[PDB]
């Protein structure tokens, strides 16, 4: 009963930090006056231990605490999500953190990971404990209608938008043959992570952003250069996700779904997610 | 056979609309359905009655009976609506599923805790929770916001309501026990009365399903009558698809269900059916 987590750095799901000089967290406390739960969560830096906390460490503490069940945290080696890709042929492997959960590295998911068919044929997700969408960020002042704007569905390279590489929103692009021209441009564009395309549009180096929108109104309320235009293009949620032979998975689905009854999930969002419009 | 379905449903406009069947059968986007017709309101006798159903859920039941490949006896619930524990027995649609009586249920069927101890539910195929609904101008944020949980701390104090004996009021019975006495003598005999009270000023916001709201938003003559954003939705959860636990039609139904959102198939139905002109 002492579970591998695999999670990965992204705000403000997942805040990633330096451990202090003694290997322990710094005590903080949110804004609001609640204590930050803080774990050690090693990962690349060669491997460290490091400091995790937010929405997700959040809600494991929650899980780990009500199906009695201890924990490691760890970091996704290759910072991604996870995507299905063929091995040089035949076989098709996946990456990030879908490949780490299918591999063993790690029993369970604990992040903002969206659950769509392509994943869940190989694993099982829970019912969702939040439910966003996908949205597009770009630099106050710049004019996009949205996910149809003929700039986006003519791309050409006077105007650059991308995703991140290896994640949902690749699979989502990748899977629709009349998104293949706009696929084509974004592969060319792609980046390692969100923070990193989130600074290229601040850089003005990418012009437009396809991300969560979970994440994407979060960093327009931190930073008032970004806003987001056209509201939801679509609609998914972040499960937590686990192998098809989990025993925990039935009660992981029951503790999330008494979780957003019962307010618990209202106060995470109030915490983490929530904020006021610039 | 082992491949034709029992599936219970119930009728609830635009999810499952209920028509007289015409030339002896169902024409049009319309599927055969029964109904246990009582012969009076002090019996059990009744007959059964074949009628034609369609909408929004009966939409999807045809996907899911071309992709996953079965074949169905659709039913009306006679007993009962969607499922509520009497007396330590289910009525409804949840009782036909937990007594076996059909392998699926079909319809407006919000997942929540209780309901997932005695039955599967597929992913939610419908996002929904506890909305608010308001005449614009009114300005308020979701469920917790403080003009709701201390209306006394604000002039004037807000008059908004429920209707009473339903999910809503029992949420918040259980969350914020004094707004639920505040509300008891603002509560609304049903839905249409309660736009009424909107709309001619006697209430100024009124809290409910969010499908519902959303549905009936969309409809409102004049576009005055509005919800707020889906990001302030307390408790979010989905309508899905219940099966008997342990169900060998689960996985199947859950990636057909996937594969419709992710191929924009999912945001089809709600156009044609749930999207109205505001
Ligand atoms: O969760 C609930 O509260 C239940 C149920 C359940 O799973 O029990 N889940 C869904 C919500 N709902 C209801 O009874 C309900 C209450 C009112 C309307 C509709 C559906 C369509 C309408 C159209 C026009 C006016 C009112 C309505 C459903």
């Amino acid at each position: 009963t002492r579970l591998k987590i695999v999670t990965i750095h992204q705000e403000p799901f997942v805040y990633v930090k330096p451990t202090m000089s003694d290997g322990t967290c710094k005590e903080e406390f949110t804004v609001n006056g609640d204590p930050v739960k803080k774990v050690i969560c090693t990962g690349p830096n060669h491997t460290v231990p490091q400091c995790c906390y937010g929405f997700c460490i959040d809600l494991l503490i929650k899980l780990a605490r009500t199906m009695n069940f201890t924990y490691e945290v760890h970091l996704v080696a290759d910072g991604k999500f996870g995507t299905q890709e063929r091995v040089n042929s035949n076989k098709k492997e996946w990456n990030g953190m879908m490949g780490e959960l299918l591999s063993g590295q790690a029993d369970m998911i604990v992040a903002p990971l969206t659950i769509n068919n392509e994943r869940a044929q190989y694993i099982e997700f829970s019912k969702p404990f939040k439910y966003q969408g996908l949205t597009i960020l770009v630099k106050k002042g710049t004019r996009i209608t949205g996910i149809n704007d003929p700039r986006l569905r003519n791309p050409s390279d006077k105007f650059i938008y991308a995703t991140v590489k290896q994640s949902s929103v690749d699979i989502y692009f990748r899977r629709q043959v009349e998104l293949s021209t706009m696929y084509r441009h974004m592969e060319k564009h792609n980046y390692e992570s969100a923070a990193e395309a989130i600074q290229a549009v601040r850089d003005n180096k990418l012009h437009a952003f396809i991300w969560d929108s979970a994440v994407l109104e979060f960093e327009a309320s931190q930073k008032c250069d970004l806003v987001t235009t056209g509201e939801l293009f679509f609609r998914s949620g972040f499960g937590i996700g686990m192998r098809k032979d989990s025993p925990w998975k039935q009660n992981v689905s029951l503790s999330i779904l008494k979780s957003h009854e019962n307010g618990f999930m209202e106060d995470l969002d109030k915490t983490w997610v929530r904020y006021q419009e610039c | 056979d082992d491949n034709h379905l029992s599936i219970v449903t119930l009728e609830e406009a635009p999810f499952v609309i209920v028509e007289d069947i015409d030339t002896e059968t169902c024409v049009r986007n319309t599927v055969p359905c029964r109904k246990f017709v009582k012969i009076n309101n002090s019996t059990n006798e009744g007959m059964n009655v074949k009628k034609c159903c369609k909408g929004f859920c009966i939409d999807i039941l045809k996907k899911l009976s071309r992709t996953v490949k079965f074949t169905y006896d659709l039913y009306l619930v006679t007993n009962g609506k969607h499922g509520k524990k009497v007396n330590n027995v289910w009525n409804g649609m949840i009782g036909e599923v937990v007594y076996q009586r059909a392998v699926m249920a079909v319809g407006s069927l919000t997942i929540n805790e209780e309901r997932s101890e005695v039955v599967d539910f597929s992913v939610p195929f419908v996002e929904t929770g506890i909305s608010v609904m308001v005449s614009r101008g009114t300005q308020v944020t979701g469920l917790s916001d403080k003009k709701f949980q201390r209306p006394h701390d604000y002039s004037p104090p807000f008059r908004f309501g429920t209707v009473p004996n339903g999910s809503t009021e029992r949420n918040i019975r259980n969350n914020y026990p004094y707004m639920h006495q505040y509300m008891t003598r603002f509560n609304q005999r049903g839905v249409e009365d309660a736009l009424v009270s909107l709309k001619t000023g006697k209430l100024d916001a009124f809290i409910y399903d969010a499908a519902v709201l959303n549905y009936k938003a969309g409809r409102d003559e004049g576009c005055k009558l509005v919800t707020i954003g889906s990001g302030y939705i307390f408790a979010t959860t989905g309508y899905g698809i219940a099966l008997q636990k342990g169900s060998p039609w689960k996985r199947q139904i859950d990636l057909a269900l996937l594969q419709f959102v992710g191929d924009g198939e999912m945001e089809e139905l709600e156009t044609l059916w749930l999207t109205g002109i505001c």
